[PDB]
């Protein structure tokens, strides 16, 4: 939507490959950062919140930062299963609402 | 934790028509947590829609979407109605049942409701 | 509602030992500078007393062990707690803990206590549920994971908290909080007291004397109880209940006759038994 994040990425299985999410300071600047997953017609799975911490259920091996207006999720240990599409967000307070990206559907080679 | 129910069930509406979206809990009471709604259209991404306000204490509307659809809640029977009017060319699509903490200043939407397809 | 949560262990209860306590007025009469003798039902002094673990936390990470069960009444029954943080409220008293028998509930959601004498249905692992109600934004008290049923109720009343807070005092009190109940003739009576306590659990040598609170007309025998309690829920961190740490004290009453020694001011101080 308001947000930037590419339509899809690729990458070898077992390796080590991130992807970021570029807002802004009315977006991402003062706000927390989500981050979700959705496998083919199924239920959006909320992957990191806060981009440090994992909600129950989450593989360590994911990470995340927020440098500025840009925010990463780490993406490590790729598995055979870890194809599908992440999604970045965060609050607005610019609509007073919530926003996200378009979408990035990974592919593990 | 918590399960949801799900958030209409099969909803389908020829033009010319209107269709609520009843999402109910379980595990947890009505008004101690938030709900919140997403656009999502297949082949597409996420479009977020209705929400309560942590701040406020209001219950939000997406101003995009604003005065389109609205939101009632009966906190016993746990039945919060999703109407959505006027139906139009790309609002058909999945709209996810989502919650943020009562407690408020989350925004992640937390376990939700398995999505719903509508139709126009 | 009724949902539960047992968990497994009993432990030895850890007991102690009443150095002079539960030393409640025997008549209504004022008696100053006197010395008056009567032989009532009492939890005598250096008795065996059991200090209960409720909600309790044994750290490794979390580990809150909910262990209180039912509980006789015997002849009479005592009670002290601490409790800094409130998570006690009333008790079940009855007989079936059912139907079929009348109820003694006690509750305590309190801009002011309340008192019941009904017939309910007690759940299995019954507590008072407290949640965020999001609109008055406030914490509202789910009195319904207690008992399912409330019917053929026979009394009812309200006073004003027994159970009440001062804080501010970062410990040193500890608000140390005792209640005496005891069943007889009709007018089952209750008994409470506030004091501070700077030691780290169990009770102080002091004496401590509980001013008849209200006489009511009962009529029912309680042959067994247990506490109630106030949880809440929590949201996504690494059903959700077990606000705090809970502990008290219980001890069973039994007849002895114990001199009361008045003050000059009239407010007892000395009890031997």
């Amino acid at each position: 939507s308001v947000l930037t994040q590419a339509p899809s990425v690729s990458g070898a299985p077992g390796q080590k490959v991130t992807i970021s999410c570029s807002g802004s300071s009315s977006n991402i600047g003062n706000n927390y950062v989500s981050w979700y997953q959705q496998l083919p017609g199924t239920a959006p799975k909320l992957l990191i919140y806060d981009n440090n911490k994992r909600p129950s259920g989450i593989p360590d091996r994911f990470s995340g930062s927020k440098s500025g207006t840009s925010a990463t999720l780490g993406i490590t240990g790729l598995q055979t299963g870890d194809e599908a599409d992440y999604y970045c967000g965060t609050w607005d307070s610019s609509l007073s609402a919530v926003v996200f990206g378009g979408g990035t559907k990974l592919t593990v080679l | 934790e918590v399960q949801l129910l799900e958030q209409s069930g099969a909803e389908v509406k020829k033009p010319g028509a209107s269709v609520r979206v009843s999402c109910k809990v379980s595990g947890y009471t009505l008004p101690e947590v938030a709900m919140h709604w997403v656009r999502q259209a297949p082949g597409k991404g996420l479009e977020w829609m209705g929400g309560f306000d942590p701040e406020d204490g209001e219950t939000m509307y997406a101003q995009k979407f604003q005065g389109r659809v609205t939101m009632t809640e009966d906190t016993s029977t746990d039945t919060a109605y999703m109407e959505l009017s006027s139906l139009r060319s790309e609002d058909t699509a999945v709209y996810y049942c989502a919650t943020t903490t009562p407690f408020s200043s989350s925004y992640w939407f937390d376990p939700w409701g398995q999505g719903t397809l509508v139709t126009v | 509602q009724c949902v539960n949560l047992t968990t497994r262990t009993q432990l030895p209860p850890a007991y102690t030992n009443s150095f002079t306590r539960g030393v409640y007025y025997p008549d209504k009469v004022f008696r100053s500078s006197v010395l008056h003798s009567t032989q009532d039902l009492f939890l005598p002094f250096f008795s065996n007393v059991t200090w209960f673990h409720a909600i309790h936390v044994s750290g490794t990470n979390g580990t809150k062990r909910f262990d209180n069960p039912v509980l006789p009444f015997n002849d009479g029954v005592y009670f002290a707690s601490t409790e800094k943080s409130n998570i006690i409220r009333g008790w079940i008293f009855g007989t079936t803990l059912d139907s079929k028998t009348q109820s003694l509930l006690i509750v305590n959601n309190a801009t002011n206590v309340v008192i019941k004498v009904c017939e309910f249905q007690f759940c299995n692992d019954p507590f008072l549920g407290v949640y965020y109600h999001k609109n008055n934004k406030s914490w509202m008290e789910s009195e319904f994971r207690v008992y399912s049923s409330a019917n053929n109720c026979t009394f009812e009343y309200v006073s004003q908290p027994f159970l009440m807070d001062l804080e501010g005092k970062q410990g040193n009190f500890k608000n140390l909080r005792e209640f005496v109940f005891k069943n007889i003739d009709g007018y089952f009576k209750i008994y409470s007291k506030h004091t501070p306590i700077n030691l780290v659990r169990d009770l102080p040598q002091g004496f401590s004397a509980l001013e008849p609170l209200v006489d009511l007309p009962i009529g029912i025998n309680i042959t067994r109880f247990q506490t109630l309690l106030a949880l809440h829920r929590s949201y996504l961190t690494p059903s959700g209940w077990t606000a705090g740490a809970a502990a008290y004290y219980v001890g069973y009453l039994q007849p002895r006759t114990f001199l009361l020694k008045y003050n000059e001011n009239g407010t007892i101080t000395d009890a031997v038994d």
